[PDB]
């Protein structure tokens, strides 16, 4: 057979936890 | 413009009412995101092992993959989409059907086999939810 | 003054989790 | 042939019996794994923060870097020394003190201010944990 009824997920998230002490830059 | 099967499972995966009666047969690595060769390979995989398919509904939405066990009522898979890349059926088996989703870096396969459906019908369920994925 | 008393870790670890669903190949 | 306090700094941290009173500055993300110059660059970016330093005793062995707060007797930083890359001392302030580890996949960078040793005699005991680290 050939392929058929394949799906890929185009929302598929390819791209941080929150730490007290961490500062932020600027 | 989808067949009518898939146009109403299309409506139940939307509002939440999707699932599908299935034996999960675990999972196995992969070692790329998609191509339904990858996932025949993994289910020949999952097929060989000894390991005890576990009976169970594949629940189907936006908000994730949800396979509950008959047995138990456990939920002993929940997927959510965005982490999902792939899905296809089988061509070596009429009711087989895996998806590709994030292990960490690496790739997972999580094998089927559907007690009353074709393979191929489920996959379209799952490429709804990413239909609604890509939405959110 | 130059750079002193500076050390960079050797045993760095540069280089997974059970799980009990999951069957291994072979 | 190092020098006598450091020879005998090795020693105590080699028993786990090595501390050091600090004040903790917080952490922030490097871009770099290593470098005298990306620590003295954190450390000047924590100490203009409106943050309140923590009191507390920098614990240094091969098990890792413990930071226990003088407050409250609180395990606020429990670092293993095999995520650690690099530490050094700080050339813009005698008592400053970094190590880089690992966040994930990121880099940050730990600041400390030492209340009565110099940032190289903290740092040389760190570095004295990466070689217990290499040997295990």
């Amino acid at each position: 057979k050939r392929e058929h009824a394949c799906f890929e997920n185009p929302g598929l998230n390819l791209e941080k936890q929150f730490n007290p002490y961490e500062v932020v830059r600027s | 413009s989808k067949p009518h099967q898939w146009q109403a499972d299309e409506e139940a995966v939307r509002s939440a009412t999707c699932s599908f009666s299935v034996k999960y047969l675990g999972c196995v690595e992969v070692f790329e995101s998609r191509g339904m060769q990858v996932c025949e390979e993994a289910l020949k995989v999952l097929r060989q092992s000894r390991r005890r398919p576990v009976r169970g509904l594949l629940h189907v939405s936006g908000d994730g993959l949800r396979v509950v066990d008959d047995e138990t009522k456990g939920l002993i898979v929940d997927q959510t989409i965005e982490k999902v890349s792939f899905c296809a059926p089988d061509r070596n088996h009429e009711r087989g059907f895996s998806y590709i989703c994030r292990d960490t870096r690496r790739w997972m396969c999580h094998g089927f086999l559907a007690c009353k459906d074709s393979g191929e019908r489920l996959s379209h369920a799952v490429g709804c939810a990413f239909a609604v994925c890509l939405e959110r």
